[PDB]
């Protein structure tokens, strides 16, 4: 197995079992699930209530530093019945580790800004309001970044047909650059790649 | 805490345009392309809409 | 490990501080380089005198397209619909339909030359080894009605030089 | 009678022999424009001096990708240029948009916004098929301003 | 500062809009158990009596007016 | 449904709100109409504002009526300032676009199966 | 056969041809065929580069250019052979130092009323003017009403059109005024009597054609183009100074393209409102457009900001 297969390492997988055992111990009002990614990373499934609270515990302590906020992001899943998702991602400079914090939501239910905890979620929260539509309350500012001034669709979610709904073109009949509905010169062919037989037995979905 | 229970059937409005009421979506289990016997392309209930005209350019 | 830069202290003694007061007030620095390191113009210029001289390349270069044919010609392409299906940009467009004898070939083959992103993914998927990125940067015509190519633009553009192409692959094909 | 058609061996040789191109950096293609004004292939001093202000130019150049929010800007700039103006797009993204051609926030093609003249085709055109694309535009003035006054 | 100040200004305005009230300039008009319009429309009337004559109505006031009585009166005790 | 509302509570403070920013629009249409150096009849600018606010009329719910606002509260930032150049505005009033039939027999001679 | 929706990159089954279609009017029609889909073959006379400002008009592979002279009976026969409808806007103002101008409303509109009739065009069209009357006036205004007589002989189906004095954006009609910074405004001829004509706004005329372009059932039956209300005053020349607050040319400059101390001064005051019985507009409608509102746009001068314009006109009388 050795030559071409990535050699594993156990030690990293013993501790991040422990150190994550007990952050389901000392904040049970919030944390509803925790696990260990086979590559030695953690995922803490947290109710939407604690967001400002939990980080603040992760913000300072002598057993968990997690000062460096690296990557806020999102994922949007239909047939999850609460659409979107957040994923915070935080590096603790002293202890050399990554621990990610997953919090679900919907469009209508607001989520509360993390901005006083870290000042680097200032932009990453302005963006998401543009793309997916999640609305972060009590945010020192909320505006439009990455997108034009016209997009009323909030694209990256799964209902926006790739080409947006209005192509643009300039005409000299007056003196503006105006917007006419999208008319392509090629279909954007849809290929179909998904092959049968279920090559993965381990992930086998429940028998049903 | 402001829990404020109520019941209003969830709906959302304004983001798409006229394609709200014009169309009819469909929810169906894919049928297994029959040229091969692999049974794993089943098992997820997708949805896909009506088809409107494609013309020639 | 580490290093520490810009951590130093002035010496503070009258053997030194003249050396820093013979500098501010007499400009003993600042004429050191740009009184000199500028001139230093006496080196031979480096210019490729363009309309005539030209610069280096390598046998793996990418550029204008072609379709070869064997000895007495078969239009080497068999229309197996691959160089179409790995194409990131989706430039390629292919329509086969059985030729009279019954050997299959193409009808429409169109590489758009605006969309093509110059991968080197369509040189490397063709099993019968037809379609090949040429090494000539001949390009730049004045109308976008043009760069779209048909089949029977390509073949010529790939029979205009096959003395260029057929002698590169036989340098390069031993590596991959 | 014949003096006019001999006069256009002056004015139609003046406008082709000094060009003051604007450039638009936007995307990858800008760097393979720079190397046209770096000393290898030396753009200037072959008759075309490089960038000036918007007002003083002749041939604007579009590199890069044109999103929605950049269209209202271009259209405006193309106007202010003086008369003898042209538009030479380059790169696979001013021709119908590289890829991104199916995206939501990219205008498709930049011919749609302005009356473009000469084209060039590929992520970065190789800093060569640029100049080859101009020695098209210095040969695309064979036109005569005779035979508008002097026929009709 | 006269009750001929605030009854003159008010009563012509309500006529001046092109919409519903046809000389109901009687000072009582009670708005939609009375004459009737859309709630948003009643919220239009409030503004033009402020740019005119000077005023605000910042507050829940405009919700209770319901009649050129109260508006005159709420103006009456306001200015003088 | 149990989730915290955004600003409003039920329908009143909400429908005090939509009444409100109306005026910020209604009081400022025209200062722009001289500012962009765009020429239109200033009353058009007061028809569209009132053409839009009457549009979404059937809304049954808070947190929707607050959602739309958060959009509407924004625009007054850009427009009352200049972050648009004439051509993000005028796109509201569609000058160039040829009319749609919307009737029956005018369709049947042009276009398949809408 | 029409497909899909009329946005762009569509079909809608009509070809066309538009002769002329460089100067003010023709540019502004084709722009309405570079939208609903077409095949608009626009030829042009001498101008290689003056036709470019047009090209982002049809999508791709729609409009297509040719070259022609027009006194050669072939140049009109090589294009039109494939066509459906063909309109004609051709002709201009002042007599050329080359074209003697006499039959360029007679021979030219017939020279293209050559094989077009033969070759099987249909719904052929031509232009007239509201004021052209075969009685004696006006040296330019004449020869135009000859086409209504002389040319109508050929192609019994025309639906030849009769509009008024039009005001566009770049147009030269209402723009001869306000260019009149000069020893002073002197009306024509120093009289405030018969101004003004029916000033319809250029959109409605160019929306008339494409409304008759497949109408159906208007062929042979000519129409004339209503103005707005109603006739107008002298104030129109004051109105200019009310708001204004007081192709292929050359390299340097031309020799003569003047104000023409000739028909030009008397062509503008010829007025002659004419027969109502022509259908002529709402039937081909639905369009009519005013003046007071649409005359700020085309007029922008050295204030460029202030307007504050309250002043209007009755009709005025004879109304
Ligand atoms: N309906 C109205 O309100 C109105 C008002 C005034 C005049 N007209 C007449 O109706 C039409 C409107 O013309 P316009 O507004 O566009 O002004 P225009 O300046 O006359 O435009 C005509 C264009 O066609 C060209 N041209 C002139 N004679 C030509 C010929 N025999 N063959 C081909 N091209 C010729 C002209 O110069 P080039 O040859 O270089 O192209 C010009 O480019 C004209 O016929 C005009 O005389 C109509
Ligand atoms: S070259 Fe290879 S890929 Fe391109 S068509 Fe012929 S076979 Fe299919
Ligand atoms: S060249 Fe690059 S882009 Fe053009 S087809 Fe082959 S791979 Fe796709
Ligand atoms: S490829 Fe597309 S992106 Fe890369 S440079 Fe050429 S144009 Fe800019």
């Amino acid at each position: 197995t050795r030559p071409t297969v990535r050699p594993r390492n156990d030690v990293a997988h013993k501790q991040l079992s422990a150190f994550g055992e007990y952050v389901a111990e000392i904040l049970p009002k919030y944390v509803q699930q925790v696990q260990v990614s086979c590559f030695n990373e953690l995922e803490i499934c947290i109710h939407p209530d604690g967001v400002i609270p939990v980080l603040t515990f992760l913000r300072d302590h002598s057993n968990a530093q997690f000062k460096s906020l690296a990557d806020l992001t999102a994922v949007d899943i239909p047939t999850r019945q609460n659409r979107f998702e957040i994923v915070y991602n935080l590096l603790s400079l002293r202890f050399n580790s990554r621990i990610r914090v997953k919090t679900y939501t919907d469009e209508l239910t607001p989520i509360e800004s993390s901005v006083p905890v870290y000042k680097a979620a200032n932009w990453y929260e302005r963006e998401i309001w543009d793309m997916f539509g999640v609305f972060f309350a009590n945010h020192p500012d909320l505006r439009r970044i990455l997108t034009d001034y016209g997009f009323e669709g909030h694209p990256f979610r799964k209902d926006f047909p790739l080409s947006g709904y209005v192509e643009l073109r300039y005409d000299d009949e007056v003196k503006r650059v105006v917007a006419e509905p999208v008319e392509l010169a090629q279909e954007f062919r849809k290929f179909d790649l998904n092959s049968p037989w279920e090559a993965f037995p381990a992930y086998r979905q429940p028998p049903e | 805490i402001t829990v404020d229970e109520k019941l209003d059937i969830t709906t959302i409005t304004g983001v798409p345009e006229e394609h709200i009421k014009t169309r009819k979506a469909r929810i169906f289990v894919p049928a297994r392309n029959n040229m091969q016997s692999g049974v794993n392309n089943t098992k997820k209930w997708k949805m896909e809409f009506d088809t409107r005209e494609r013309w020639e350019n | 490990t580490y290093k520490y830069v810009n951590l130093r202290e002035p010496s503070m003694d009258m053997k030194s501080v003249t050396d820093r007061a013979a500098q501010t007030l007499l400009w003993t620095e600042l004429i050191r380089g740009l009184g000199m390191t500028l001139s230093y113009l006496f080196r031979e210029p480096a210019t490729i005198n363009y309309p005539f001289e030209k610069g280096p390349l390598s046998p793996r270069f990418r550029g204008e397209h072609a379709l070869r044919r064997y000895p007495s010609g078969e239009e080497r392409c068999i229309a197996c619909k691959l160089c179409e299906a790995v194409c990131p940009a989706q430039a390629i467009t292919i329509e086969a339909e059985p030729r009279a004898d019954g050997s299959r070939r193409t009808t429409r083959y169109d590489i758009d030359m605006t969309k093509c992103i110059y991968c080197g993914f369509c040189q490397e998927a063709c099993p019968v080894d037809a379609i090949v990125e040429g090494p000539n940067f001949e390009f730049s015509t004045e109308t976008h009605e043009e760069l779209l190519y048909n089949k029977e633009k390509l073949l010529n553009n790939g029979d205009k030089w096959e003395a260029e192409i057929a002698a590169n692959i036989q340098a390069d094909y031993l590596y991959r | 009678e014949y003096v006019v058609a001999k006069l256009d061996d002056l004015i139609n040789w003046a406008r082709r022999s000094s060009l003051w191109p604007m450039t638009f950096g936007l995307a990858c293609c800008a760097v393979e424009m720079m190397h046209m004004a770096a000393p290898r292939y030396d753009m200037d001093r072959f008759g075309v001096v490089f960038r000036a202000s918007p007002r003083q130019s002749d041939v604007m150049i579009v590199a890069g990708t044109l999103t929605n929010k950049m269209a209202p800007a271009l259209r405006k700039v193309y106007d202010q240029m003086p008369e003898p103006r042209y538009v030479v797009s380059m790169g696979s993204c001013a021709n119908g948009g590289g890829y991104y051609h199916y995206s939501y926030s990219v205008v498709r093609g930049c011919d749609r916004i302005v009356p473009v003249d000469i084209y060039v085709p590929g992520c970065p055109p190789t800093a060569e098929a640029l100049l080859y694309g101009i020695l098209q535009l210095q040969k695309k003035i064979k036109r005569e301003k005779r035979l508008r006054i002097w026929y009709r | 500062l006269t009750l001929e100040g605030i009854k003159d200004r008010v009563l012509y305005v309500l006529k001046l809009y092109d919409k519903i009230d046809p000389e109901k300039l009687s000072v009582n008009s009670h708005f939609m158990k009375d004459l009737g319009l859309d709630s948003l429309d009643q919220v239009e009337i409030i503004m033009a009596m402020e740019d005119e004559f000077g005023f605000e109505i910042p507050d829940i006031d405009a919700e209770k007016l319901m009649c050129p009585q109260e508006i005159v009166d709420y103006i009456a005790d306001k200015k003088d | 449904t149990s989730v915290k509302p955004i600003f409003s509570r039920d329908m009143n403070e909400a429908k005090r709100r939509v009444r409100e920013l109306y005026r910020a629009w209604y009081r400022e249409v025209p200062n722009t109409v001289h500012l962009f150096q765009l020429d239109i009849s200033v009353k058009q600018g007061r028809d569209k504002v009132r053409e839009m606010f009457k549009k979404n009329a059937h809304i049954t719910d808070p947190r929707v009526v607050d959602l739309l606002v958060i959009k509407g509260k924004m625009e007054l930032e850009e427009t009352i300032k200049v972050w648009k150049q004439r051509t993000h505005v005028m796109r509201f009033f569609h000058e160039t676009e040829a009319p749609r039939p919307k009737d029956f027999l005018s369709k049947f001679y042009v276009g398949h199966d809408p | 056969i029409p497909h899909g929706k009329g946005g762009r990159s569509s079909v809608s089954g009509i070809v066309a041809t538009v002769f002329g279609a460089t100067g003010f009017l023709g540019r502004y029609v084709v722009n309405h065929l570079g939208r609903m889909g077409s095949q608009v073959i626009v030829p042009h006379r001498c101008e290689p580069y003056d036709t470019m400002h047009l090209r982002p008009m049809g999508d791709l592979g729609q409009i297509i250019f040719m070259d022609w002279n027009g006194r050669d009976k072939d140049s009109i026969r090589r294009a039109v052979e494939h066509s459906s409808v063909v309109i004609n806007l051709v002709g201009r103002e002042w007599e050329t130092q080359n074209f003697d101008f006499e039959d360029v409303f007679v021979k030219i509109p017939q020279a293209i009323a050559q094989v077009s009739k033969e070759a099987g065009v249909e719904k052929f069209i031509h232009i007239s003017h509201l004021n052209a009357d075969i009685k004696s006036s006006s040296k330019y205004l004449r020869s135009k009403a000859v086409g209504e007589k002389e040319v109508r002989e050929t192609f019994p189906e025309a639906t030849i059109i009769k509009p008024a004095e039009i005001f566009g954006r770049e147009d030269r009609f209402l723009n001869y005024f306000a260019n009149i910074r000069w020893f002073g405004g002197v009306p024509l001829i120093s009289l405030g009597k018969k101004t003004v004509k029916q000033p319809v706004y250029i959109v409605d005329v160019t929306k008339g054609i494409i409304n008759a372009i497949k109408d159906p059932d208007a062929r042979g039956k000519t129409f004339a183009f209503v103005g707005p209300s109603r006739y107008l005053l002298f104030d129109l020349v004051q109105y200019v100074f009310a708001v204004a607050h007081r192709i292929g040319r050359l390299f340097e400059i031309s020799p003569f393209e003047p104000w023409t101390t000739r028909d030009k001064v008397e062509r503008i005051h010829t007025t002659d409102k004419i027969l109502p019985h022509l259908p002529g507009l709402e039937d081909l409608g639905v369009e009519a457009t005013p003046l007071e509102l649409k005359a700020i746009e085309v007029l922008r001068r050295h204030r460029t900001y202030r307007w504050l314009s309250s002043e209007i006109e009755d009709v005025q009388p004879a109304k």
